[PDB]
């Protein structure tokens, strides 16, 4: 890289091939002196946030409008100012073309100083009939104005040999200009006289004229094919205001036009198609004495003198300018830094490098040398952007060889942090609710009341209550009375009876309603009701009538359901009542209030029907009251549980009140209440580990959202201490995603990295010794602006995927598998090892695979050893050391790879691995456990040719049976203790899918299971 | 004024500039010999003679 | 303030409120932007300012 603002190195351009001249001719001058529909001689500018035109870029026949606005009186409006324009200018017109008859003047070539004199005499009302007869040329252009004896001073004038001329009006103010930060910028070519262009036919004779003149402002040269012959322009002393900050002069203003025009040209330049002129800078002649160094005006002749040279800007510029990004570039050219470049601005002449690919000296005889002696070491080519994005993209990392120490790295991301902020959370938990349930059977076992589980005594704890609040806060639902009902309807119409054949509960029915409450932003009444009496749940027969009791009904009455009260008999009765308003927070009134409620709606339900009752807190004195009381009056029961926020409560439901027969609680039961409980401890122990709602992220808790920022000025080679800050949060992150978003922050160009740590991260910080540096590469390329959007902490929305589930459990049961202090060998993990996140730090490892890894070589505090060489084949198991081997989802993969069976994979599997030294190993195995049900859009079985047809994946892989697995494993070892593994109805492989925030799902993680058991994992140990 | 930088130019320049005129630009005593002490004795009380 | 430079460190609460309010009331705010960076805490360059 940079002189004071970046320009884009490593590429310089510059274009080719120059437009061949072509003299200004009197049929020209009529044709455009008439304004034609195609073409006129002004162009319109127009404001960039409106729309709205409020300058004219002026061209060749009118550009001598030297004169005060007011002089002229041009009409605010476009429209009317072109009309006027074409009227007053075919005016014009009518009167040349009466002195000049067309015929006899066709071909012969107009003077062009006269002509935009004569236009703006015309336009002012100045006595033009003194230019008419000098507008046809002879002899050349500039000795009719010399020698000349018409006195007209408001336009030229001669000095001997040297001929003045005021020039003047580029551009064009309209009413509507404002000044605003939009508004194309003029540089002061709208005023009475911007500069005073001095014109000759030799520079010597230029150079001893600046003698006795001054040059206070500095005179501007062009060199390269000036206008209308070799000439000098000197600035006057006016300034430039539509730029905010800052206040510049006049031949600042034309250099910094000049200089921004070549940065433009740089960057278009296609060698292919032709420019009007190579190089449009001034490069300032003589007023260096009086601007001297650190200048703004010495600053811009650096650049022009780099624009002809052929840099390109760092950030691309835009097709009209504004003057925010002309305040914005002179801001950052007026700053502190070292000139970088060799380039040196001159005085004698404008000087271009070696190997420049200017070729300004081929096509100009004076002005410019090829310096040999400094030389430019960046390479030639063209600019290269690549198109913006406005959302964040993912970004993956790719490491090098090097490495350093960790606590620097750690040193160098709390540096870099903007990790004290507030991140959106998200939800845990999305989905409709999930159901669990068990039923009656006469021939399970018969167990008694005091065996069952309770709840755990530390429940209404701090850190209890703060997991439950937390899981129902983040858990995102519809109506949960509304997706407990459904659940709890369409689990209690399947019962059927046994003294009868068809079933308890029918159509028409006349059923009550406990527990109303009124308010669910919908009708004031409970939102099953309705669409369970219009029949539209469509797994439900409608009732005949509803009637709604409890404490906030709407539409029917309130009493207290404890002890009874007048009404009539219900053939069925569904119950909400619950045991935390009235009971006053202790376990022996809630009990009572239990048995109350028990009574209440057994006396209460019409003898030979059935009632659904709900249970918040089942204790041990309920279990024995109701195994006492209810069960010898129940023909049939069943105990269901919809599990939609955490908590231990559960519903019952008994069918054929008031028969006297002989019923007991079961080992089914007890199953279920022992799975409900463990789920609950479970679960709970990973609410109590999540930070809480709306937080502030400081970095002590073990999981969240981490972010840096750091800047990157244009093209660089990024230093040291960006790579290793990069690297240590890349250590942090531990291969999770990354998303990454470069844009423009308050005048710096700067880009964020964000992505989330886990304990599975922290693990893996604990795993390795040194910390390894990545290939910034990926990061330097960049040239986008990626617009940036506020952090979450559970970007997942749409869910979690069932093979990402399902990865994750086979993750829980290796993690589960794996003790301490162990040598372990894996067989296709892949380019990254995901199997670092699941074993413990102190265990050393040795996966293999055929595909090359990504994972870095060295810097590990344990022995880690990577090697591809196709584990399937033989001849290399020798020295391999291991105790347990673990296949995880490739060993299907390599059996359709191969084109062999499943059989003859396995046992090409477990011959290389006889070889071995392991003694317990588990791998994953195609099996069908249960009785196929062909899961429809996930996994579709072939029963004939025994294919899988993975449809997300597109893939197929052989299988066999269990008994067949067995017997190659008992042919394999004789005392081999083989054993299947259940699936976890528990869910306590939920740990690492919820601690490396994840939002799962509802219908996907039941999925998930149904595809689980369709492909289980197996666990052999070879001795016992 | 016995410590400068209790003084800061932003809101006192001059007055800063004024303690580092005093402070580096103050005339330094010398000391210089007169007398005959070695046969006239001298009435020199703390200083040496 | 250039923002590369002063990324990183905390601004003065009262010193912001204060030029917000100053220069929504054209009261000579430029004696404020010395006081917007802090140091050695937030109350004492109020204090011996
Ligand atoms: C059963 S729960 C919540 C029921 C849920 N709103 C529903 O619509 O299914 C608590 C509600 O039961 C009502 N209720 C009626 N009688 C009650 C009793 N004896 N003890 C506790 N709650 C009772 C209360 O008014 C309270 O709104
Ligand atoms: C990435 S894995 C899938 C299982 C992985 N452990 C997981 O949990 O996702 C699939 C890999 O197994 C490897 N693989 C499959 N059969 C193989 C064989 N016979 N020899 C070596 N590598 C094999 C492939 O190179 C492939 O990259």
């Amino acid at each position: 890289a940079n002189v004071w603002g970046v320009r884009l190195a490593d590429s310089l351009s510059s274009p080719t091939i120059e437009t061949r001249t072509r003299h200004y001719t009197l049929h020209d001058f009529y044709s455009d002196l008439d304004a034609s529909v195609g073409k006129e001689p002004w162009r319109p500018l127009r404001n960039q946030r409106t729309n709205e035109i409020v300058a004219v870029q002026l061209f060749r026949p009118l550009q001598g409008l030297v004169f005060d606005t007011q002089l002229y009186g041009f009409p605010g409006t476009f429209s009317q100012w072109e009309q006027f324009m074409k009227e007053k200018l075919r005016v014009l017109k009518y009167e040349v073309l009466r002195i000049y008859p067309i015929s006899t003047y066709n071909h012969d070539r107009v003077n062009v100083f006269v002509a935009n004199a004569l236009v703006g005499a015309f336009l002012s009302n100045q006595a033009f009939y003194d230019l008419l007869p000098l507008l046809i040329v002879n002899d050349t252009m500039i000795s009719d104005l010399l020698g000349t004896g018409a006195a007209l001073s408001q336009f030229f004038q001669s000095h001997g040999e040297v001929l003045e001329v005021a020039a003047g009006r580029k551009y064009l103010q309209m009413n509507n200009y404002s000044n605003d930060d939009d508004d194309p910028p003029l540089f002061a070519k709208d005023l009475s006289d911007y500069a005073k262009a001095f014109y000759s036919d030799t520079y010597e004779v230029l150079d001893r004229f600046f003698w006795t003149h001054d040059s206070s402002a500095g005179v501007l040269v062009h060199y390269d094919k000036p206008t209308n012959g070799n000439h000098y322009i000197l600035g006057t002393l006016t300034q430039m205001v539509s730029a905010p900050p800052h206040i510049i002069n006049a031949t600042d203003a034309l250099l910094l036009e000049s200089c921004l025009e070549q940065f433009a040209a740089n960057v278009r330049a296609r060698s292919a198609q032709p420019v009007t002129r190579l190089d449009q800078c001034y490069h300032l002649r003589w007023g260096a004495q009086y601007v001297g160094e650190d200048s703004l005006t010495y600053r811009l002749g650096v650049l022009s003198l780099l624009a002809t040279n052929g840099y390109q800007l760092a950030r691309p510029i835009p097709k009209q300018l504004t003057n925010r990004w002309l305040s914005s570039f002179v801001s950052q050219v007026v700053s502190d830094g070292i000139n970088e470049t060799p380039l040196w601005p001159q005085e004698r002449y404008v000087q271009i490098a070696y190997d420049s690919p200017s070729v300004v000296d081929g096509a100009t005889q004076y002005g410019y040398v090829r310096r040999n002696q400094l030389r430019l070491g960046m390479r030639i080519s063209a600019l290269q952007s690549l198109s913006d994005t406005p959302a964040p993209v993912q970004w993956l990392p790719q490491y090098t060889i090097d490495q350093v120490a960790v606590d620097e790295g750690d040193a160098m991301v709390s540096q870099l942090t903007q990790l004290p902020l507030r991140p959106d959370y998200g939800s845990i938990w999305i989905g409709e609710a999930l159901s669990y349930y068990v039923d009656y059977n006469r021939s399970h076992r018969v167990v008694l009341s005091s065996e069952l589980p309770q709840l755990p005594d530390t429940y209404f704890d701090g850190d209890e209550q703060y997991g439950r609040s937390l899981f129902s806060l983040a858990r995102k639902v519809g109506d949960r009375s509304l997706v407990k009902d459904t659940a709890v309807l369409k689990h209690a119409y399947q019962a059927i009876d046994p003294n009868t054949g068809k079933e308890y509960l029918r159509a028409g029915q006349s059923v009550a309603y406990f527990g109303a409450s009124a308010g669910h932003s919908g009708a004031d009444q409970p939102l099953v009701i309705e669409p369970w009496m219009q029949g539209k749940i469509s797994g439900v027969p409608p009732p005949s009538s509803v009637r709604q009791f409890g404490y906030d009904v709407a539409k029917g009455a309130i009493v207290d359901l404890a002890r009874p009260f007048p009404s009539g008999d219900y053939q069925f009765v569904y119950s909400d009542v619950d045991q935390v308003v009235d009971g006053h927070d202790d376990l022996s009134i809630s009990s009572g209030l239990v048995e109350s409620l028990l009574d209440s709606c057994v006396h209460a339900t019409a003898p030979g029907g059935s009632f659904v009752m709900k249970i918040n807190f089942p204790t041990r004195t309920v279990w024995h009251y109701i195994e006492q009381k209810i069960l010898p009056n129940v023909t049939s029961y069943m105990l269901i549980k919809p599990f939609v926020t955490n908590n231990v409560e559960v519903f019952f439901v008994a069918f054929g009140v008031h028969q006297q027969s002989a019923l007991t609680w079961t080992s089914g039961v007890y199953f279920f209440l022992v799975d409900h409980f463990y789920r609950y401890e479970t679960l709970s122990a990973i609410s109590r580990q999540l930070p809480s709602f709306g937080y502030v992220d400081d970095g002590s808790s073990v999981t969240g959202i981490e972010i840096i920022s750091i800047e990157n000025p244009g093209f660089s080679n990024m230093t040291q201490a960006a790579r290793v800050g990069i690297s240590g949060l890349c250590a942090n992150v531990g291969n999770a995603r990354k998303s990454i978003a470069i844009y423009e922050s308050h005048g710096a160009r700067v880009l964020t990295i964000t992505s989330r740590r886990s304990p599975a991260s922290a693990r893996r910080k604990a795993r390795l010794r040194y910390l390894p540096l990545i290939d910034p590469r990926s990061l330097e390329v960049q040239a986008r602006t990626i617009l940036p959007s506020n952090p979450v902490l559970f970007d997942n929305i749409n869910g979690a995927s069932p093979h990402v589930c399902l990865t994750m459990m086979y993750n829980f049961e290796v993690s589960s598998a794996v003790y301490d202090g162990d040598v372990v060998l894996d067989l296709g993990t892949g380019p990254e090892a995901k199997i670092l996140e699941l074993i413990p730090s102190t265990s050393p490892v040795t996966c293999v695979d055929i595909r090359p890894t990504a994972q870095p070589n060295g810097c590990w505090n344990v022995r880690t050893t990577f090697l591809e060489l196709d584990y399937l084949s033989d001849g290399w198991i020798t020295g391999v050391r291991g105790d347990i081997v673990t296949c995880m989802l490739s060993l299907g993969a390599a059996a359709a790879g191969k084109s062999m069976t499943f059989d003859a994979a396995f046992q090409q599997l477990v011959r290389v691995l006889t070889r071995s030294t392991a003694n317990v190993l588990l791998i994953q195995v195609n099996c069908p456990t249960d009785v196929i049900r062909t899961i429809k859009g996930y996994l579709e079985i072939d029963q004939t040719n025994k294919r899988y047809k993975f449809p997300k994946f597109g893939r197929d892989e052989p299988y066999s049976d269990m008994d067949s697995l067995e017997r190659i494993c008992r042919a394999a070892w004789p005392n081999c203790s083989i054993t299947w593994v259940p699936l976890s109805y528990d869910l306590r492989w939920t740990k690492l899918a919820l601690l490396e925030s994840t939002t799962l799902s509802s219908a996907s993680v039941r999925i998930a299971e149904l595809m689980y058991k369709y492909m289980p994992i197996m666990r052999i140990d070879i001795h016992g | 004024f016995m410590n400068i930088q209790l003084i800061s130019p932003i809101d006192a320049p001059i007055l800063r500039q004024w303690a580092e005129i005093i402070h580096r630009y103050w005339p330094n005593p010398s000391q210089i010999r007169y007398g005959t002490p070695n046969v006239f004795g001298s009435a020199n009380l703390f200083t040496p003679p």
